C-alpha cells in the first residue's frame, strides 16, 4: 500500500490502493479513482496525475488518464453530434454515448416560434452540454452563457469529419502543445475539436485534407524530435 | 358459514339483490366465485348478497384505484413506472404505467419539470384514470395533495425524509434535492 | 358416483411444508462473521401553503380578473 | 511444473472498442469488447448494467456445452466489474476460439480479462486462469496439453482474484479426493503470481 | 418602405398556395421552384412585428 505524491507519473493497475497525504482532505477523486475510507482505489489503468494551480491551496484533483474510444458525457464539454430525428419540437442528436441528446428549437441564436432554424436529418452540430448526470438523457444548449453564439450551431460545409480516440483529443488540447502550429506550417488549416472523439478539418485541396486526416490520427504516438522532424520532411514532398 | 362454487342458486330477485362478483338469470341469483357467502344487511332490508374470497392474490386495476408504484425510468415528457401494490395488498406480478407531463400537480399546469419530480428508484402513490392505449397502458395520475412520492431513497442508500412540499434534504450530508412530496 | 381414498404418489405430492437448543454448531452466526445526525424537523406537517390549494382558492375567491 | 510460452497482442481490430489476443503456447483465443452502449428496453436493469457473453467454437456450432461454459464466464466477470457506475447500458463480451491445444478455459478467461482492461471498463480487481491436471499417480502438472489431458485421470481449472488470491470460478473434471484438491489450489495460488507479473509488464510496456 | 413588407407578406401567401395546386396537378417542376422561392423569401425583418412578441 504505497502513498500518493510519490507515484506520480507511474503506471497503475486496477485493484491497487494508494495513500493520500495525512487530517482527511476534501480532494475529490476523478474518473478512474474512487475514495474508500482514508484510501483511494484504482478502477482504470493509466497514469496518476495531480493538478494544483500555482498556490498552496486546493488546488488539486487526482485523476488517471488512459486510452479508450467509448465516450461518456461529461457536463460542460464541447461535443460534436449528428442530428438523427425531428420528433416533436426538439432535435435528437447522436453524440456517441448510451443515449441521444436533445436540443430545442429556441436554443439557437435568435430563434422564436416563427423564425425557427433550418436543421435537417443527418447534420453535424457544434455545441456544449448543460446537464450530463446519470439520471436522464443528456441535454445541450448551443449558443453561449450570455446568449451570443460564439461559433456554435451547425458547422461544416466543405470539410471532412473523421473519428479519433480520446487520447489524441486530450493531447492536442494542451497549453504546451506544438502539434497544431507545426502541422499547420505545412498545410494551412482550421480545426473544430470535439471531446467525444471527433474532429472536423478543412484544408485547401482535397488531397491535403486526405493527408491531414490520415497523418493526424498518428500524432498521439510517434514521439517528437528524432522522429517528428524527419517525418515532416519526408511528407513535405 | 358456507362457501361457494361459481354457480348455484342463492336468492330470488325479490329476496335480495346481486352484489360484487355475482350474476343473475331467470329470476335467480347465481354465484360466480369460490369465496365466502356475505350478506351486507346495510340499512333498509333486502341485503345485497355477494361472495368474496378475501384472499386476493392478484387484482386487475380499474378506472379509479389507488396503487403503490416504483419508478423505472424518467423522460422529459413522461415517466415509466411499475405497478407494485393495488392499494394495500402485495401484487404477484408487475404491470406498467406512464405519468404524462399533465398529471403531476392538481392543476394540469404549464412548467412542472418532470426531471425533478419522480427521480427513478422511488416509491410513489398514484391513481389510475383510464385503461390506456398500447403505448401507455394505464395512464396513472398524481393530481392530488395525497398523491406523490412517499418513501424516497438517498443518493448513497439511506432512507430519505420529507422536508417541504417540494424540497427534501439528506440527513447525513445535508444535501438539498427536489421531489413531489405527498401528505402523510 | 363414489369418491375414493388416495394412494402413495398423491399423498406424497400433497405435502404442506410449514429455539429447541443448538445443533449444527459451526453454522452459527457469531462464529462465522460515530453518528451525530443533527436531524432537521422530522416530517413536514403540511401546516403551510400547499400551492395547488392556494391557486385554486385564490382564484375562486378573487373572482375579479382586473 | 512450468507454465509454457506466453504471448499477447492488443488493439488488433479497429471496429470494436478494445481487442486482445492471448495465446499461451499453441492454443489461442481472440476477444473484443464494445463499451457501454444502448440496451433493449426489455432487458435493461436500473442501478446496474447487463453483461452478455457469447462463445464461438472453431468447428461446428455452439450447443449445451458452450452455453454452460458461457454462464461461468459471465458470472465470473460479473463479480469484478463495477456495474453500478453505469446503469441502463450494456456490456458485451465475445470470445472466438482460433486454435485449441489444451487448457482452453484458462486462456479464455485471460483473453476476457485483457479485453476488458483494454476496453477501459471500471474494474474492482483483475482475475486469472490456471488449470491443473494430476496424472494417474498424483504427479501434478500445471498448464497441461491435450496429450496429457487425455491420459490424466482428473483435470481442474480455477479462476483467482488479483488482491488476496481467492477462488472465483471452479469447474472440475474427473474424480479425486480433497487433499490433492487443496494441493492443486495452492499450486494455482502460486502460479497466478507470475501471470499477474505478465499483466503488469505488458501494461508497463504499452505506456512506454 | 412601409408597404414593401406588406406586399412581401402578400406575395408569400400566394407562393405558399401554389404548392397545393402543383401537388394537385402532379407537376413538381413548378412545385419545387415555389418551395425554393418560399425559403428564399423568408427574412428576419418581416417577422419583427411588435415589441412584446415573446
Amino acid at each position: 500500500a504505497r502513498a500518493a505524491r510519490t507515484v506520480l507519473g507511474q503506471v497503475v493497475l486496477p485493484g491497487e490502493e494508494l495513500l493520500l497525504p495525512e487530517s482527511r482532505v476534501r480532494v475529490v477523486c476523478g474518473p478512474g479513482l474512487r475514495r474508500c475510507g482514508d484510501r483511494l482505489l484504482v478502477t482504470k489503468c493509466g497514469r496518476l496525475r495531480h493538478k494544483e494551480p500555482g498556490s498552496g491551496s486546493g488546488g488539486g484533483v487526482y485523476w488517471v488518464d488512459s486510452q479508450q474510444k467509448r465516450y461518456v458525457p461529461v457536463k460542460g464539454d464541447h461535443v460534436i453530434g449528428i442530428v438523427t430525428a425531428k420528433s416533436g419540437d426538439i432535435f435528437k442528436v447522436d453524440v456517441g454515448g448510451s443515449e441521444p441528446a436533445s436540443l430545442s428549437y429556441l436554443s439557437f441564436e435568435g430563434a422564436t416560434k416563427r423564425n425557427r432554424p433550418n436543421v435537417q436529418v443527418g447534420d453535424l452540430i457544434y455545441g456544449q452540454f448543460v446537464v450530463a448526470n446519470k439520471d436522464m438523457e443528456p441535454e445541450m444548449v448551443c449558443i453561449d452563457s450570455c446568449g451570443r453564439a460564439n461559433g456554435m450551431g451547425v458547422i461544416g460545409q466543405d470539410g471532412l469529419l473523421f473519428k479519433v480516440t480520446l487520447g489524441l483529443i486530450r493531447k492536442l488540447l494542451a497549453p504546451d502543445c506544438e502539434i497544431i502550429q507545426e502541422v499547420g506550417k505545412l498545410h494551412p488549416l482550421e480545426i473544430v475539436f470535439g471531446m467525444n472523439g471527433r474532429i472536423w478539418v478543412k484544408a485547401k485541396t482535397i488531397q491535403q485534407t486526405l493527408i491531414l486526416a490520415n497523418i493526424l490520427e498518428a500524432c498521439e504516438h510517434m514521439t517528437s524530435d528524432q522522429r517528428k522532424q524527419i517525418f515532416s520532411r519526408l511528407a513535405e514532398s | 358459514v358456507r362457501y361457494c362454487i361459481p354457480g348455484e342458486r342463492l336468492c330470488n330477485l325479490e329476496e335480495g339483490s346481486p352484489g360484487s362478483g355475482t350474476y343473475t338469470r331467470h329470476g335467480y341469483i347465481f354465484s360466480s366465485l369460490a369465496g365466502c357467502l356475505m350478506k351486507s344487511s346495510e340499512n333498509g332490508a333486502l341485503p345485497v348478497v355477494s361472495v368474496v374470497r378475501e384472499t386476493e392474490s392478484q387484482l386487475l386495476p380499474d378506472v379509479g384505484a389507488i396503487v403503490t408504484c416504483k419508478v423505472s425510468s424518467i423522460n422529459s415528457r413522461f415517466a415509466k413506472v411499475h405497478i407494485l401494490y393495488v392499494g394495500s395488498m402485495p401484487l404477484k406480478n408487475s404491470f406498467r404505467g406512464t405519468i404524462r407531463k399533465e398529471d403531476v400537480r392538481a392543476t394540469e399546469k404549464d412548467k412542472v419539470e418532470i426531471y425533478k419530480s419522480f427521480r427513478p428508484g422511488d416509491i410513489v402513490l398514484a391513481k389510475v384514470i383510464s385503461l390506456g392505449d398500447a403505448q401507455s397502458n394505464y395512464l396513472l395520475t398524481t393530481a392530488e395533495n395525497e398523491l406523490g412520492v412517499v418513501v424516497a431513497h438517498s443518493e448513497s442508500g439511506i432512507q430519505m425524509v420529507p422536508i417541504s412540499w417540494c424540497e427534501m434534504q439528506c440527513p447525513k450530508t445535508h444535501t438539498k434535492e427536489f421531489r413531489k412530496v405527498a401528505r402523510v | 358416483a363414489l369418491a375414493a381414498r388416495p394412494s402413495a404418489f398423491a399423498s406424497t405430492l400433497c405435502l404442506r411444508y410449514p429455539r429447541t437448543l443448538d445443533l449444527y454448531k459451526t453454522f452459527l452466526y457469531s462464529r462465522q462473521v460515530e453518528i451525530s445526525p443533527l436531524v432537521a424537523i422530522t416530517p413536514f406537517d403540511f401546516k403551510s401553503a400547499s400551492p395547488d390549494d392556494i391557486v385554486k382558492a385564490n382564484q375562486k375567491k378573487a373572482f375579479t380578473r382586473e | 511444473c512450468s507454465l509454457r510460452h506466453f504471448a499477447c497482442e492488443q488493439n488488433l481490430l479497429s471496429r470494436p472498442d478494445g481487442s486482445a489476443s492471448f495465446l499461451q503456447g499453441d492454443t489461442s483465443v481472440l476477444a473484443g469488447v464494445y463499451g457501454p452502449a444502448e440496451v433493449k428496453v426489455s432487458k435493461e436493469i436500473f442501478n446496474k448494467a447487463t453483461l452478455e457473453v457469447i462463445l464461438r467454437p472453431k468447428i461446428g456450432l455452439p450447443g449445451v456445452a458452450e452455453k454452460s461454459r458461457e454462464r461461468l464466464i459471465r458470472n465470473t466477470c460479473e463479480a469484478v466489474v463495477l456495474g453500478t457506475l453505469h446503469p441502463r447500458t450494456s456490456i458485451t463480451v465475445v470470445l472466438q476460439v482460433v486454435s485449441d491445444a489444451g487448457s482452453l478455459l484458462a486462456c479464455c478467461l485471460n483473453a476476457a480479462c485483457m479485453a476488458l482492461v483494454d476496453a477501459g471498463v471500471p474494474m474492482r480487481a483483475l482475475f486469472c486462469g490456471v488449470a491443473c491436471a494430476l496424472d494417474s499417480d498424483g504427479t501434478l502438472v500445471l498448464d497441461p496439453t491435450s496429450k496429457q489431458e487425455k491420459e490424466a485421470r482428473a483435470v481442474l481449472t480455477f479462476a483467482l482474484d488479483s488482491v488476496e488470491r481467492k477462488l472465483l470460478m471452479s469447474s472440475t473434471k474427473g474424480l479425486y479426493s480433497d487433499t490433492e484438491l487443496q494441493q492443486c489450489l495452492a499450486a494455482a495460488q502460486a502460479a497466478s503470481q507470475h501471470v499477474f507479473r505478465f499483466y503488469r509488464e505488458s501494461l508497463q510496456r504499452r505506456y512506454s | 418602405e412601409g408597404l414593401v413588407v406588406r406586399c412581401i407578406q402578400r406575395l408569400a401567401e400566394m407562393c405558399r398556395s401554389l404548392r397545393g395546386a402543383a401537388r394537385l396537378v402532379g407537376e413538381p417542376v413548378l412545385g419545387a421552384k415555389m418551395e425554393t422561392a418560399a425559403t428564399l423569401l423568408r427574412r428576419d425583418i418581416v417577422f419583427a412585428a411588435s415589441l412584446y412578441t415573446q
